[PDB]
């Protein structure tokens, strides 16, 4: 794949998923939005006060 | 009606996308 | 297909240790010869492709 | 002006050097090494050196800026095919900026052994042309004799110019058959653009190849109006492609800088200035005469008979080497550059040139007809043609009129016999007579091959005398139009929609309709989709959605295949801009 940014890679991967019926057409937006969030590291953890796992939702909450 | 088509997998012209450059050997650093 | 075949080869050369009541050190150290044999079976082939870089005639043999 | 190195910025721990390269250096893979007073050589890295049109002191230097972008930095080109009356554009992907193209080109060039001369583009271009012609002669297979319509979609589809180069150098891909042997110009242009020499592919319609240096072409026709036997030494091709290189000639007299036509000979190749071909200076390069003969020559037709004696006939003059066209700069419209090769017809300069060339080379009908035919024939359709006869005599006369329609390849190679018709006419008292007849696909003996053009011949034989009148025309087959709808501008990383429309103008429904879309910078690789049968009444319409990722001027190409026809392609361009900050 000829890309140099995460946005292009994500767009191409979502297009390929839609092509092969891996996901539904209306799930593209939420997955694309979730895949483009900020990527933290170990240093900021103390500034966040701890983390817990979460799960996506259609409504965005 | 202006309708969407269905997928159709075929390797008719796949061979036209195989590179000839040797990739080489590199170490990896994996992050999860 | 090549990635699937490589994954199958990866799964062929893995061994499972069931729950045994033996002491931990002895049970874990008993795996060295079997694992050595399995890895020797893993690295024996290492075939990828012949030297097909170019089919040149060069007009001068 | 020579190799040098100057320290631009100095720090406590780091140094910034600015290395310079002379304006005439050997191209290829380099290696940089460092020497300190005590220790041995140390390798720093590797780099590659290439020609550049941006330097005023270089042999290959283009003054204009748009020309630089069009002839060196572009990867999506157009090749013009078809007859001289209707020209069909085909979208080609040169792909000179791929990962492995430069390495393959340098490895192929490494079979020259005259390393010292790799600093001048003329030698490199000549060597590469000769090697590519040899590879084409070695690796191009003859077309299969068997008939296979089911697999016909896989023998004639082209995905660009890099797969062909890879298959020629390594022999690990789909081969190219004799039906498409004009791709050599595209491959050579791709390689030349990769090395940094501006190039362009031009197409000449009705070019008289074959004979070397002569100005006469002999054609033999049967009694019924067809061509008995197969083949000939020198025949008139439907079209021929040729690459051109922009550069300067230092070893030649002053006044020949510019475009050079790369002409390989069946090996050693060479390149010739255009102005030499225009003026007619045959003593400047061995290949000037061969190319001069191919642009302005005259043909004569011999009429065979059952007895076997060949008889000359009065034939209507046909034009040779006309309407030379290429891709326009900065747009997608064709431009004709036939004025750079020939003087205007019916002028003093052209006749002076012809008489001078003839002099230099010398050292070593009571009735007539004319034919009106359409410039194209709809697939599985019909069209009307007209033949008119005018006689000049005091007494009446009876004539034998024969009309033949037969297929031919792009290089004059016979394909099949399709239609023949003979009839009797009687003309009296100097009266003109017109005969209009129809031409249908339902009357053909068989189905014409995939990539062929029809030839229409008309012969009128006088009953009393032996001299007969002859005429011929070339017709191309046109296929249904494929419409693409899309906004002209799009934003990066946002969805984009394309609409595809097609109409069934044929007489039978289509089945197994498969359409593929691709494009560099818009989609990763090609994608294929299926459809339902389309009836002759209704139309087909489809929608696709994707997302651009790279900025600039891109385009997408779609392709349609079915049982009635194969490889129906179209293209559409778009401009995509960066997102707002």
């Amino acid at each position: 794949l000829q890309e140099t940014s995460l946005a292009g890679v994500a767009n191409q991967l979502l297009d390929r998923f839609i092509f092969e019926d891996q996901i539904r057409p209306q799930d593209r937006e939420e997955l694309l939005r979730a895949l483009l969030l900020k990527h933290s590291h170990a240093g900021e953890l103390e500034a966040l006060g701890g983390v817990k796992p979460a799960v996506l939702t259609r409504s965005g909450d | 009606q202006m309708e969407e088509p269905a997928a159709h997998d075929t390797e008719a012209t796949a061979t036209d996308y195989h590179t000839t450059s040797h990739p080489g050997t590199h170490k990896v650093y994996v992050e999860l | 297909g090549e990635l699937l075949h490589s994954l199958e080869g990866f799964l062929d050369c893995s061994l499972v240790l069931p729950p045994t009541d033996a002491p931990s050190e002895q049970a874990l150290l008993s795996l060295v010869p079997v694992q050595r044999e399995l890895l020797r079976r893993r690295y024996q082939s290492s075939p990828a492709k012949p030297d097909s870089s170019f089919y040149k005639g060069l007009d001068l043999n | 002006k020579w190799w040098s190195a100057v320290v631009e910025e100095r720090d406590a721990q780091s140094w910034t050097i600015s290395v310079t390269t002379p304006a005439d250096a050997v191209i290829g893979h380099y290696s940089l090494l460092l020497q300190v007073s005590g220790r041995k050589q140390l390798l720093l890295g590797q780099f590659t050196l290439l020609f550049n049109p941006w330097n005023r002191e270089d042999a290959v230097f283009l003054k204009n800026e748009a020309q630089r972008m069009e002839y060196l930095l572009n990867q999506n080109g157009l090749i013009y095919l078809g007859t001289a009356d209707c020209i069909q554009a085909e979208s080609w992907d040169f792909g000179q900026f791929e990962g492995d193209v430069i390495d393959l080109s340098l490895r192929l060039l490494s079979k020259d052994k005259q390393v010292e001369k790799w600093s001048q583009p003329v030698h490199v271009a000549r060597v590469l042309g000769a090697l590519l012609h040899f590879l084409k002669e070695q690796r191009v297979l003859p077309t299969p004799q068997t008939q296979a319509t089911q697999e016909g979609a896989l023998l004639n589809k082209r995905r660009g110019s890099v797969p062909i180069l890879r298959q020629w150098l390594t022999g690990r891909g789909r081969p190219v058959y004799d039906g498409q042997a004009w791709v050599l110009a595209a491959v050579a242009c791709t390689v030349l653009r990769c090395l940094g020499i501006p190039a362009r592919v031009v197409t000449t319609f009705a070019s008289a190849q074959g004979t070397g240096g002569r100005l006469l072409i002999d054609e033999y026709y049967n009694e019924e109006g067809l061509q008995n036997g197969e083949g000939q030494r020198g025949r008139i091709w439907i079209f021929q492609t040729s690459t051109e290189c922009w550069m300067t000639r230092p070893a030649l007299p002053q006044g020949y800088d510019g475009w050079q036509i790369l002409h390989p000979s069946a090996g050693s190749c060479d390149l010739v200035p255009v102005r030499a071909v225009k003026e007619g200076t045959l003593g400047l390069t061995p290949a000037v005469s061969d190319l001069f003969a191919a642009i302005n020559a005259s043909c004569v037709v011999w009429k065979c008979c059952e007895d076997g004696t060949l008889e000359l006939t009065d034939s209507n003059t046909k034009y040779v080497g006309n309407n030379i066209s290429t891709k326009g700069v900065g747009s997608d419209r064709c431009e004709d550059i036939t004025q750079n090769y020939k003087y205007p017809e019916g002028s003093l300069q052209e006749k002076e040139v012809l008489e001078r060339v003839e002099k230099e080379k010398m050292e070593r009908s009571p009735l007539y007809l004319l034919l009106k035919a359409p410039s194209s024939l709809p697939l599985r359709g019909d069209a009307q043609i007209s033949v008119t006869l005018v006689n000049h005599s005091e007494q009446e006369k009876a004539v034998q009129l024969a009309i033949g329609v037969q297929a031919v390849h792009y290089n004059g190679v016979l394909a099949a016999k399709l239609w023949r018709k003979k009839l009797h006419l009687t003309l009296s008292a100097n009266l003109e007579k017109i005969i209009t007849i129809g031409l249908f696909f339902s009357n053909f003996e068989r189905n014409p091959p995939e990539n062929t053009f029809l030839r229409l011949t008309a012969m009128a034989t006088h009953s009393e005398s032996n001299l007969s009148c002859f005429a011929q025309e070339d017709i191309a087959i046109c296929r249904p139009h494929l419409a693409i709808k899309m906004p002209e501008k799009a934003e990066q990383y946002q969805p984009l929609t394309a609409s595809v429309s097609l109409q069934n103008s044929l007489d039978a429904p289509m089945e197994d309709c498969v359409i593929s879309i691709l494009g560099r910078g818009l989609i990763h690789r090609e994608r294929s989709y299926r459809f339902r049968s389309v009836w002759p009444e209704n139309t087909m319409c489809a929608k696709f959605q994707f997302t651009p990722t790279h900025v600039g001027l891109q385009r997408l190409t779609v392709e349609v295949d079915c049982n009635m026809f194969q490889n129906l392609t179209n293209y559409k361009s778009v401009t995509v801009v960066a997102p707002e900050l």
